[PDB]
């Protein structure tokens, strides 16, 4: 169709945690929705079912189940092999739609013990562990790299439980977030006056507004439109940044394609004023 | 009681950074800088870790080497 | 130690005063009114 | 708890139907599309793609109330070009434009970084 | 005793026969919901499933009702009970095969409420007849009664956690009677004082004046979005006020669609603006501030409480007399929806910024305060010399007390007038005051300029101690601060005396509020 | 089947499986606790 | 039992010599939040007719400065008849005049 | 006066006043006078000197204390009758200024002015930028903000208790709070708040909330209710017993299931209960035989009086305790834990008494975001500010913003020379924000910027005991009062 | 109708009759059957009040007097 | 022996007063509790001034 632009991309910065980039010649609605997809629609694996055998910590039961849910899971393995629990032929759970986790600890020593993700192990083969100390000793040491203190225990206290991680997404529960956050900005010089500054001199110029190193502050243009969106997605650690964005784009592509197939199905029978 | 995994506001995991913060303040007095070295660049995360209170320790303190 | 003779700078930054105020609560209860009466 | 199960926010029911199309009566060659179990995420972008097309006279969407996931899209085109075809083209073109973005992104990612893995 | 049981409150007549507790009732917290009509109310599924309404089976609705019996009780849109013409009532949970319980014409079926049954909704204490009105239920998730925001006004509800009571009528005769008489659309203009008992309020009220300003222009894309919310749209998009360089619709223009193309209000315009009594007539630059409606189109001027609000001569009132309650009904819902959504792109806020002013203003105000304080010393110096000369209708003490009060009031008013003027157009605070949404000129005076002379029982702070108000002052000090003037403003903090003196005057407001509810409750009762 | 009855502050079981007095032998305390069931309970992490 | 009774119920006297003159002098300690407990232990009460006596013993008299909290009363019914000490406040336990 | 300050006359218990216009001197040594500590100023200077302050700091290993300080006679206790006669000075500053001021006769001096405030008025920040009735309203709501209320709450069985998961100490504090142990045991959360109109679900004293935040645990709390039940001989031919009630023997037959109970007669920790389940099975063997002649069959020997759950939809049994009470009888307490997640209808308040209901909640997707992407946890409607004039709400907020960036806890002391408006705004700009708090906000539904900048920043908020599920209620037929034949109370 | 302490089920002889406390009705397990002369422990009705002023209990209509230690009351 | 007098918590005759933070923590009674309230029949009962 004659009206589709030529959506270009440029990558500025990439690290273990950040991806900083500019998308150009595209619509604002594409920009906002692709951002909405990065939070809500990107699938991931997270703990979702917890059963507690014995819990003697100084913290109550659901409190533990909650903390376990929120720990991020290294889903470097294509979560597409793991189908949604709703769809799978199995009763309740199975290896093909679940990962299984197990935790058993007790404080036998007189000193206080910490419970962390290293003690929590995947019964499932080592390809889908917790985020702490797996692919790397990592030269940037996080002193203990404990991921999270799940709880604390003393002499005589013990904690034995099971957990079942599953695929789900962000618009269901916050635990299924592939993002720690996402920055998003467009037209940093306010050329379009989509925001209207009283006393424009008291505003601090943004990291991209430097193109006009000029202290003149916002040159106007009345025939402008949105163009050149600036993103900076940062991972929570559960998935490498570029892989989140690529999965988001494709998943959204599956989502529209589904709307087309439903729409075609509607006109498969009666024409319903198709022309 | 006990740090919330991930900051309420944004999502950034913030239990991974707790004990390191307490350790660093015990070693080095520059709490603004201590938060920066830890990597919590942004103030929602900074209130999270900054204004948290470790109440768990009074609870561990009780006689309860029994329950 | 105080002497009221060699002293030349009796002023002091009343932001110091919380040290006086703390010594009040640190000594007194926060709720002595109750306790002293029952002890009496 | 009175609150719904959280999945109810997007999951279609066994009795409900994913899209329904009903014609307007107020003005000629106009149509109204209802999508069930959806959000601003689909609605907002498709509304914009239809506005981009110069043969669309009117196009818009709203969600009537936030607690009941449903969206409606009203579209009106010239009396020689059906609103159904425009809706089909706007989607297919959008999938294509996203795919171009997707292809161009991976290539951009490739170029110069040995830390893409 | 037997007499005592009969006596008064909680007595056999008044507390029991004349007012008994009833069955079929629901009560919960309220939250606002723009998305409802006016005469709708949202009801939690738990409350809707637990309560019941008795439909009687006819030949032409039997099949639907038989389906309802079949859904049982375990799922929401079901039935509780079935009653046989014989007189038998049957539960629909215990019986193992409801399908075996075939219905027939003459049975009554007590089904769960569904979207469209009519209820009496009520907030006690019920002050006037418009405090208890009929509504259509709307079943939705989470557990409060949700009701359109404009209905707050007759009810006095402030979703700060206020409760409501709901009552469900049972027969068709009480449903018809409520539907015809008690319904909210019928309640719009009040017989108490022949004015509209409910007007546009809070954000919608602020967002509309801001929207009707002739500086606002919308692109074709954003005009479509607003048109999309409107219910009674004709399907024809109106000719843009600007054809080129680029197509644009003015704020007033799109608003002309939301009013019923017939209402014909002139005047109602009285914002502060324009002028007081004759300035616009000084040759007539049309108006920029005076509203005009012709042929159901807003011609010029922005909207406020004076045009749009509960004032007896409004758009809502004239529309009600002219178009009739059902059209006024769709007009209320539509005005909020188009105006809330436009606000959604625009936004509205209030930071500390709206309360701070410029350096020159503070020097001018402080210089105003220094003049007033010097004048009070001047009155005191004149007073001690015994040369004040009493006013012809007071004693010497009363003249002094009148005179200082005149000056200190005069001082606050000058600095107050000075800050309202020193403020600009963008101050969101001015946008809330001017629309008539919340607050007042005196509120602006108090946050930024100066709080003024606190009061109790109609005079300055009393001498609680012997010839002093606080131990901090000198004896017999009749100046401003000592007798309870607050020199600073809530933006700049208060001094300890001012804080305590402010606290005395805030209390007089708490005692009045506590007592008033009792005596009015009693005086009202004697009259009816 | 026994009912355990974890003691006040020594937490040696009590096997209280009869109408006998709820006093824990050896330890003077006489307040109890019934212990968590061996019955499993499921928690969604949500 | 005579003391135990008085503290438990809230009544006054041994019941034979009335009880209405010192009703509600005893209460179950509220503990909703640490500030709540701490506030109830610092509560001060002020006797009245019981149902609508409007006069000066209800507002903020000037002598409260530094004794009783200026702004902290119930929001209804007893809207000034229930006072709280400030922070520095004290109450003399009494002593022999001898 | 010289003796009382010398300790020869009991200072705290003796007041001494001279009323010179009536030429009489009254002295009181009775109990029940309210008195406060004040500094003694002499020769128009403080009698307390810096040497004493260094002596007070020395107490970390010194035995020198407040009582020593009173014995130095630099402070006295002054009751309200005596407070009528003193010439009290507000601050040492004014006492210095006196060379130009009107008064040079001071006798006592205020140790600090915020001390005129009681406990609850002391938790609240910048109270003087509050319109005065707001301070009364908070002090009430402050008792209703739930928190962790003592630390040993795991072994207490308070009839009803409310504990928050993640309290936080107030990002902006009043100095006074260091002595309420409030830092040790907080009351609310440091939330990210925006004053915007948004989609107007928050008009009229309500709030729009971030659903992902309630999900990440934000303001999540636990609720415990404790049930107690007693067996009691209570008569010559009545017995109460804990047992598993059966329709074969007991008389009560309440359709509530008894299957969940243990053989003993009350359920064990960890079981799920609902609005029908029986927690404890007690029975009352009553007539025994006074129905003479084969009146046995079933449901005869004993009646049912066991305790169940009408109460609510409830949660999980936390603890069950069997012991014996003051009478000697076998006695039980069973605690039931529930986890309340903030939902439309619950009530919250900031420390200015900005109390309010939750109008709707939106997932992180919809909330309007900033440059970073900080989506608000709460949106309070701007209209709550102007008529109500809690400007302190905005000042707390702006100050809390500086604290979050600096990483240093701020200071909301109600009386200081910290020229709060200009000075804070200058600091906040230096950190790189708009100096007065606004931030350029974007719209969550369409990605477009919000045309007005939104005052956004952190503020301490409170969750209240008034949860919405507790107050909901309804009736259809139901119980009848046969002494009156009308429905029950509620 | 002097024989019904609870056997008043017209269609079929009864074995057990259940009390649906919340509905205020007497129901029969294996048909439909209400026959609601609703006793709701009628004993519960005086103990209905609580939130209104009490402690001293002005609304009390009877002292327990402990009868099971006394022939007369 | 003439009677039993109720003790107000942590006053000079309530045995908790002579103990330190660790000892009260060991007794399972919170160190940060203010005391000053009677305990009657399982309830903490506080007098109003
Ligand atoms: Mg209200
Ligand atoms: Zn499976
Ligand atoms: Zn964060
Ligand atoms: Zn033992
Ligand atoms: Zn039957």
């Amino acid at each position: 169709m004659p009206y589709a632009n030529q959506p270009t991309v440029r990558i500025t910065e990439l690290t273990d945690e950040n991806v900083k980039f500019i998308i150009e010649n595209t619509d604002l609605a594409v920009a906002n929705s692709i951002r909405r997809v990065f939070i809500a629609e990107v699938p991931i694996i997270a703990i979702d079912w917890v059963q507690i055998d014995a819990n003697s910590s100084v913290l109550h039961d659901e409190f533990i189940a909650h903390r376990l849910g929120l720990i991020p899971l290294i889903s470097d393995d294509i979560v597409d092999k793991l189908q949604y629990s709703r769809d799978c032929t199995c009763e309740e759970f199975c290896p093909e739609c679940s990962v299984e986790f197990t935790l058993d600890v007790r404080c036998n020593e007189d000193q206080t013990r910490h419970v962390t993700s290293r003690d929590l192990i995947s019964n499932s083969p080592r390809v889908i562990p917790v985020t702490s100390r797996n692919r790397d000793n990592d030269p940037n040491d996080y002193v203990e790299q404990d991921d999270i203190l799940i709880v604390k225990l003393r002499k005589g206290q013990e904690l034995r439980l099971r957990a079942y991680a599953k695929k789900g997404f962000g618009k269901e529960h916050a635990k299924w977030n592939p993002t720690a956050g996402v920055a998003f900005e467009y037209d940093p010089d306010n050329a379009l006056r989509h925001t209207v500054y009283p006393k424009p001199e008291e505003w601090p110029k943004s990291e991209y507004s430097e193109l006009d190193e000029d202290e003149s502050q916002a040159p106007y243009d009345p025939n402008g439109k949105p163009e050149r969106f600036y993103y900076n997605v940062e991972s929570c650690g559960s998935l490498r940044p570029e892989t989140i964005v690529l999965s988001a784009l494709s998943g959204l592509k599956k989502k529209l394609s589904d709307l087309q197939t439903q729409l075609s199905h509607e006109i498969q029978s009666d024409v319903l004023t198709i022309n | 009681m006990i740090i919330p995994v991930r900051c309420f506001t944004c999502g950034k995991i913030v239990g991974n950074k707790w004990e390191a913060y307490l350790g660093l303040l015990q070693a080095e007095y520059t709490e603004g800088d201590a938060l920066d070295a830890l990597g919590l660049k942004r103030y929602c995360c900074r209130r999270m870790l900054l204004a948290h209170v470790d109440l768990i320790e009074k609870l561990l303190n009780y006689a309860p080497l029994e329950k | 130690y105080d002497e009221d003779d060699d002293e030349i700078t009796p002023d002091l930054w009343q932001e110091a005063c919380w040290i006086v105020i703390s010594s009040y609560f640190d000594e007194k209860g926060l709720v002595r009114q109750q306790l002293d009466s029952f002890d009496e | 708890m009175n609150a719904p199960p959280a999945f109810e926010s997007f999951l279609l029911f066994e009795g409900e139907k994913k899209i329904t199309i009903n014609k307007d009566t107020k003005v000629p060659n106009a149509c109204l599309f209802t999508i069930n179990k959806e959000d601003h995420t689909l609605g907002n972008i498709i509304k914009s793609q239809l506005l981009k097309d110069p043969q669309v006279l009117f196009a818009g969407y709203k969600v009537p109330h936030p607690l009941e996931h449903k969206i409606i899209i009203r579209v009106q085109t010239t009396p020689d070009y059906s609103p159904q075809e425009a809706f089909t083209n706007a989607i297919t073109d959008l999938i294509s434009e996203l795919s171009l973005l997707e292809e161009r992104f991976r290539v951009a990612i490739k170029d110069k970084q040995e830390g893409i893995e | 005793s037997l007499k005592q049981r009969l006596k008064g409150k909680e007595g056999r007549v008044r507390g029991n026969l004349m007012g008994k507790r009833v069955d079929f009732s629901a009560r919960t917290v309220i939250t606002p919901d723009p998305n409802l009509s006016i005469d709708q109310v949202g009801v939690p599924r738990s409350i809707a499933a637990n309560m019941t309404f008795a439909e009687i089976v006819t030949p032409f609705n039997i099949d639907r009702l038989q389906e309802l019996v079949r859904r049982g009780n375990s799922q929401y849109p079901g039935a509780k009970y079935i009653i046989r013409d014989n007189g038998d009532r049957i539960d629909l949970r215990f019986h193992p095969k409801p399908s075996d319980l075939h219905l027939q014409t003459g049975y009554k079926v007590e089904r769960h409420m569904c979207d469209g049954d009519i209820v009496i909704f009520n907030r006690q204490p019920t002050l006037h007849k418009m405090s208890m009105m009929g509504h259509r239920v709307r079943i939705l998730p989470w557990s409060t009664f949700r009701l359109n925001l404009s209905v707050t006004t007759p009810y006095n509800a402030d979703f700060d956690g206020d409760e409501m009571n709901l009552h469900l009528p049972q027969s068709l005769e009480t449903r018809a009677e409520i539907q015809e008489l008690a319904m909210v659309p019928r309640m719009i203009v009040t017989p108490q004082s022949n004015r509209p008992v409910m007007g546009i309020v809070q954000d919608t009220l602020t967002a509309v004046r801001k929207f009707t300003k002739r500086d606002v222009f919308l692109e074709r894309g954003e005009v479509m979005n607003l048109l999309m919310f409107l219910s009674t749209w004709d399907g024809k998009v109106p000719q843009p006020a600007i054809l080129k360089p680029r197509p644009l619709w003015t704020g007033k223009q799109i608003f002309s669609l939301i009013i019923p193309g017939h209402i014909n209000c002139i005047r109602t315009h009285s914002t502060h603006p324009d002028d007081e009594d004759s300035g616009p007539y000084k040759h007539i630059s049309p108006g920029d501030t005076k509203v005009v409606v012709e042929n159901g189109e807003l011609i010029m001027g922005i909207l406020c409480k004076k045009s749009l609000g509960t004032s007896a001569g409004s758009l809502v009132h004239i529309s009600y007399l002219e178009m009739g309650h059902d059209i006024t009904r769709l007009f209320y819902s539509n005005i909020q929806t188009v105006i809330n959504n436009w606000l959604l792109i625009e936004g509205h806020t209030i930071g500390i910024g709206d309360s701070i002013a410029d350096s020159k203003t503070y020097q001018d105000i402080q210089n105003t305060i220094k003049k007033a304080k010097q004048d009070v010393i001047e009155v005191i110096e004149k007073a001690h010399n015994n040369e004040l000369e009493p006013t012809p209708g007071n004693t010497l003490r009363q003249t002094f007390e009148n005179q200082v009060n005149r000056i200190l009031n005069d001082a606050r008013d000058k600095t107050g007038s000075s800050a309202q003027k020193s403020l600009s157009e963008y101050n969101n605070f001015k946008s809330m005051v001017v629309s008539g949404a919340k607050g007042s000129k005196i509120n602006i005076s108090q946050v930024i300029a100066v709080v003024g002379q606190q009061n109790v029982e109609g005079k300055r702070i009393p001498f609680g101690f012997k010839h002093r108000t606080l131990p901090h002052f000198i004896k017999d000090d009749y100046g401003p601060e000592s007798r309870g003037f607050v020199e600073n403003s809530y933006l700049a903090g208060l001094t300890p005396t001012e804080f305590f003196f402010h606290a005395m005057g805030g209390r007089e407001g708490l005692i009045d509020t506590a007592v008033k509810t009792a005596e009015t409750g009693y005086i009202q009762r004697r009259l009816i | 089947q026994p009912m355990i009855y974890i003691c006040g502050e020594c937490h040696t079981e009590n096997e209280i499986k009869s109408r006998d007095p709820i006093r824990c032998r050896e330890c003077g305390y006489r307040i109890m606790y019934k212990k968590r069931t061996k019955r499993l309970v499921v928690f969604d992490a949500r | 039992d005579g003391l135990k009774y008085s503290l438990a119920t809230g009544n006054w006297g041994d019941q034979k010599k009335a009880h209405q003159a010192r009703a509600g002098v005893s209460q179950v300690l509220n503990r909703l939040t640490f500030a709540s407990t701490l506030s109830h232990l610092r509560r001060l009460n002020s006797p009245i007719g019981r149902d609508g006596k409007l006069a000066k013993p209800r507002q903020l008299h000037n002598t409260l400065w530094g004794m009783v909290c200026p702004a902290e009363t119930p929001e209804g019914h007893a809207v000034g008849l229930v006072k709280n000490l400030a922070l520095m406040a004290y109450i003399s336990v009494g002593s022999q005049p001898s | 006066r010289k003796l009382r300050r010398q300790m020869d006359i009991i200072v705290s218990e003796v007041s001494m006043i001279r009323d010179i216009r009536e030429r009489e001197i009254r002295i009181y040594t009775d109990a029940g006078r309210i008195c406060r500590p004040l500094l003694i100023v002499e020769k128009q200077k403080l009698l307390l000197k810096k040497r004493h302050i260094d002596q007070l700091k020395e107490r970390e290993y010194n035995n020198y204390s407040w009582q020593d300080l009173v014995a130095s006679g630099v402070v006295e206790y002054i009751d309200t009758l005596e407070e009528e006669t003193v010439m009290l000075a507000m601050t040492p500053d004014d006492l210095q200024e006196k060379e130009v001021a009107y008064c040079s006769t001071y006798t006592h001096c205020e140790i600090h002015p915020s001390m005129i405030l009681g406990v609850c008025a002391s938790i609240i920040p910048f109270p003087d930028h509050n319109q005065s009735p707001r301070n009364t309203y908070q002090s009430a709501m402050g008792k209703q903000a739930m928190g962790v209320y003592i630390t040993n709450f795991h072994v207490r069985m308070d009839t009803l208790a409310h504990v928050l998961y993640y309290p936080q100490k107030p990002l902006v504090t009043t100095r006074s709070m260091e002595y309420l142990r409030f830092r040790e045991l907080p009351a609310g959360i440091n939330s990210i708040v925006a004053i915007a109109s948004y989609t107007g679900y928050n008009q009229e004293d309500s709030v729009i909330m971030n659903r992902s935040a309630v999900d990440r645990g934000f303001f999540r709390s636990v609720f415990y209710r404790s049930y107690k039940e007693q067996e009691s001989k209570k008569g010559f031919d009545q017995e109460e017993v804990f047992e598993k009630p059966t329709r074969e023997t007991c008389q009560g037959m309440r359709h509530a299931i008894y299957d969940k109970l243990d053989d003993d007669g009350l359920i064990a920790p960890g079981v799920r209960v609902s609005g029908d389940d029986v927690i404890i099975g007690k029975t009352v063997t009553l007539p025994e035989n006074e129905d003479e002649l084969e009146s046995t069959n079933r449901r005869y020997t004993k009646r049912d009086c066991s305790t169940f759950l009408r109460t609510s939809e409830t949660g999980i049994v936390d603890q069950v305790m069997v012991t014996l009470n003051q009478e000697g009888y076998k006695f039980c307490k069973i605690r039931v834990r529930s986890v309340r997640i903030p939902q439309i209808g619950d009530k919250f308040a900031s420390r200015h008494g900005q109390k309010g209901t939750c109008g709707i909640q939106y997932r992180q997707e919809d909330m309007p975001f900033t440059c970073e992407g900080i989506t608000p946890d709460i949106i309070i409607n701007p209209h709550a500010i102007p008529s109500r004039m809690t400007i302190g709400h905005l000042i707390e907020c702006l100050q809390g913003k500086v604290s979050a960036n600096k990483g240093e806890i701020g200071d909301a002391t109600p009386f200081n020379d910290a020229v709060n408006v200009q000075k804070i705004s200058n600091l906040l700009s230096d950190y790189g924000y708009h100096l007065r708090g606004n931030e350029v906000l974007y719209n969550g539904f369409t990605g477009r910027k919000i045309t007005s900048q939104i005052f956004i920043g952190p503020t301490y908020y409170q969750r209240l005991k008034h949860m919405v599920d507790d107050k909901i209620h309804s009736r259809a037929r139901g119980p009848i009062q046969i002494l009156n034949r009308q429905p029950m109370e509620g | 109708l002097d024989a019904l302490p609870r056997v008043t089920c017209p269609n079929h002889p009864d074995a057990i009759l259940v009390e649906d406390y919340r509905a205020g009705d007497m129901i029969c397990p294996e048909c439909g059957l209400v026959v609601g002369d609703r006793v709701i422990d009628v004993g519960s009705e005086w103990r209905t009040f609580s939130n209104d002023k009490a402690t001293k209990d002005p609304s009390r209509v009877g002292d327990s007097q402990n009868p099971l230690l006394s022939d007369g009351d | 022996f003439i009677g039993k007098i109720p003790i107000m918590l942590r006053s000079t005759y309530c045995l908790l007063n002579g103990l330190t933070d660790r000892d009260l923590c060991e007794l399972n009674e919170c160190p940060l509790d203010p005391g000053g309230y009677f305990i009657i029949n399982g309830s903490e009962k506080v007098l109003i001034a």
